[PDB]
């Protein structure tokens, strides 16, 4: 049933977690602040197109993985961002984003020609391995394993997703396992919607994470929110 | 970036090149397809293609011992409009035909065929667990390593090979085809299990079970063994009617395929069931008394 | 410019605020808990269909207004909910919800026939006045009038919308003016994202012309409703 | 619901019934249209209809003194394939034609026409502020109450009558039509201002300014007064070319319409401008020296 799916999901995470901190590879022109500045632009686009909640974080997943092995330049950052957006959408949406819709969002600084080529470029560099496991993919499962009814899951799930989006924007969570980001931001949500020890141990028992980690993680997310 | 040295046969996927990985020293099976590169709403890649290619790469992660791995993926825009995608598969020379081709008189012992069928159903069940249906199983794409491990290949390539036409269909082998496919009723998962039966019998025969000229002929060979299905078992809204065949009754299974054990015959009956709903899955077949 | 739009928006609110507390009219079978139980189902559907953020609250607006003058029955509640959903979407979405998509969400308890008829029924009872002003319609305007750059508006705006959805589910905010719900939940959001509280509440109040006292009690009640939901 | 007692004339919207509200004692103008009730993708309502009807109801809220109010809306599923929507409008017997029809020799004094034009532009500007373009202004739908207040009617009913009209080939007055509409140009808001000019002149004439048989004829009457537009003023991609008319020059405005004051003539020139971009809006016309 669901237990078989969790085990597999957990297994995969390691494969779709950026290999290293790349700000020593793109040291010429890349900077952590630019990576976040780009993140908020990706968030605007997705919230604007009402994309599936999963696209953004997924797109950021592609970004980090690409920046890990490929030293790109400052001016090509926006171009790279759109491609990741595109791909993420193409993989996880019924009606994905067209290269023209993204073209107008780049204020026409990125021609449709560039978008087609770079889509192939990013795919090759990521070896077409895009079916990545991201934090969001843990929501449904860890929500079912709770003491809450679907009767109230609507608000909890929505609130949890802003924490999920938060993480994707903040580089400090980039290297974090999707499961921890999920179980952590979903704890920050449930606790803000109505103790803590009994809650954190319930969540940890699900994803097999440690109670210590979960707490420090959950607290860091809540801290990152207020200081964003 | 790979070096090609030799070549693998042609099936329903074109020229498959055998190449060397200058790094690992392992051989890889280069498999090329030409894809869409530019659209009428801006440059795009066929969603269905990027999805299925990504779905395969995902499987590699699980590292199941009974399925061929998709190691790498290469892309080159050789043409202005389209693009050529090279899928770098895990290569294994020996297939099931060459394995049965070099089989002594008494064929494979009961335990050897037993093991082969066990790994064959382990990988299949794995494929079905990940929502992947191998639409055409056959000794040609069921590879066996020198170690004795069974690795399935050429599986989830449905929407990737719809964009091309080489003529492979003209000689497309419909011996291992499931009845429903020939009938075009509905595509299900149990379609694979029928192919498992045809190959399981070929292990005790060293010669295909059914051999049909066209589609209609393929059904003819099938009904003459399992018998004509009941009125309640025959699907609705199909091209070929039940009245187009003479009423046949169920025949002895071990008579057609000798050297079959007690639990061996009872398994094939459930394997070669006409109704896909009554046809037992790979999970149930794996936990059978015979295996 | 924008100043001309705010004045008009404010003006209209009174017209699209449910007339009274109707739980004395549907006293036979309706109950506040059922109204909220239905609200979460509407939220699920919209979040599922990725509807425009405005649909849900709008649908709830229709619900309350309809329940204010029409005493409906328990079994027809889910049916009524879908219609409001439908209408809200039809009015505010590029590609609104079909009556079949909503039909499968009702687990086929609500036939497509019922949905067509009740759409006409609800429209007539609301006198086809559906271009209502809801809290959400204040976001953009009151965000522009802040000390924040569009560079960071993405997160603030999203977080503010869960408070907005919260209000729509909780009956305690039903009778509240859209502007107060907006300026209040948008204050709860900005304060939770980092400017003191007093200086912030006075900035927000100065925009919508609301009182600092109200805004605070309102903002605090929303934050309180969130933790106890 | 409502009691109908008398009937209002027929225009481009069908039979308009005059009825009584048994509550207020006020008269209401019942206006019916038949809408879509069931579709080929499940029962649906035309989004465009529910929107525009809701857009009108919204205006009532502002309670502008120069526009007819949409009091109520009734719906009845008489037919099985559609539904009849009755829009209950605020009724006012006297219109602009009957107001000019009972006008003495010297017509309306300078101050009376001045006031009428002021309220006429106040309501129009209000409509344009709310993104509503009255596509066909005329003394028939410009109602005047006994009190002397000017109330515009029949305004934002574009998508509600498209279905009906398409069913019943209609014939309409194209005297007050804007040139761009007649040459199927790129529609705009300033289309209304042209109609304002034709009616403003009819106040000092008591007889329509332009009278054309068909579309081509309507342009002919227009160019013979304002003069043929320049090459830079003529639009692109249209059916009727500029060469289809003889080169005409600007004529004296007060000669065609006598009893026009200093600021009165200068206003009509800006009112009846061919180019919609150069044509002054209702807001600018309202704050003119003449008014």
């Amino acid at each position: 049933g669901d237990q078989r799916v969790l085990q597999s999901l957990l297994r995969l995470e390691e494969r779709y977690v950026p290999r290293a901190s790349y700000f020593q590879c793109v040291q010429r022109e890349i900077k952590p602040h630019m990576r976040k500045m780009l993140a908020y632009w990706m968030l605007e686009v997705c919230e604007e197109q009402r994309c599936e909640e999963e696209v953004f974080p997924l797109a950021m997943n592609y970004l980090d993985r690409y920046l890990s092995c490929v030293p790109t330049r400052k001016a090509q950052l926006q171009l790279l961002g759109a491609v990741c957006m595109l791909l993420a959408s193409k993989l996880r949406e019924t009606t994905p984003l067209t290269i023209e819709k993204l073209c107008i969002y780049t204020d026409h600084a990125v021609s449709p020609r560039q978008l087609r080529d770079w889509e192939v470029l990013v795919l090759g560099k990521l070896k077409w391995d895009l079916a990545a496991v991201i934090a969001h993919d843990f929501l449904a499962f860890i929500l079912h394993r709770l003491s809450l009814p679907r009767d109230r899951q609507a608000l909890v799930k929505k609130h949890a997703q802003t924490f999920l989006a938060l993480c994707a924007t903040d580089y400090t969570f980039a290297m974090y396992p999707p499961s921890m980001i999920a179980t952590g931001s979903i704890g920050a949500a449930v606790q803000g919607l109505g103790s803590g020890d009994e809650l954190t141990e319930l969540l940890a028992g699900i994803t097999g994470t440690e109670v210590d980690c979960l707490r420090a993680c959950q607290e860091q997310i809540e801290a990152a929110l207020r200081e964003s | 970036r790979y070096e090609p040295v030799a070549e693998i046969g042609v099936g329903a996927y074109g020229t498959v090149y055998k190449a060397r990985d200058p790094h690992s020293g392992h051989f890889v099976a280069l498999k090329s397809v030409r894809v869409p590169n530019g659209g009428g709403g801006g440059g795009g890649l066929p969603i269905s293609t990027v999805r299925e290619v990504a779905l395969l790469r995902r499987l590699e992660a699980f590292e199941h011992p009974n399925v061929v791995r998709l190691m790498d993926v290469c892309a080159t825009s050789r043409t202005d409009r389209e693009i050529k995608v090279t899928l770098v598969f895990e290569h294994v020379d020996q297939d099931l035909r060459t394995y049965l081709d070099k089989a002594p008189p008494p064929g494979l012992p009961a335990e050897t065929i037993k093991d082969l069928m066990r790994q064959f159903l382990r990988g299949l069940d794995f494929l079905h667990a990940n929502c992947i249906v191998h639409r055409d199983l056959k000794p040609e794409n069921i590879l066996v390593t020198s170690g004795g491990t069974v690795k399935l290949a050429d599986f989830g390539l449905a929407r990737i090979y719809s964009y091309q036409m080489a003529l492979t269909p003209v000689v497309v082998t419909l011996w291992y085809r499931a009845p429903e496919v020939l009938l075009q009723s509905t595509y299900a998962t149990p379609v694979d299990m029928w192919s498992v039966g045809c190959i399981f019998a070929e292990m005790f025969r060293r010669k295909p079970l059914f051999c049909g000229n066209s589609e209609a002929d393929q059904l003819g060979k099938i009904f003459d063994l399992i018998g004509l299905p009941p009125e309640d078992d025959w699907p609705r809204d199909v091209s070929l009617p039940r009245g187009a065949f003479p009423p046949r009754g169920p025949r002895p299974v071990q008579s057609v395929v000798p050297e079959m054990e007690e639990s061996g015959a009872q398994l094939l009956l459930e394997m070669l069931t006409f109704n896909p709903h009554k046809r037992i899955s790979a999970f149930r077949a794996l936990q059978h008394s015979y295996l």
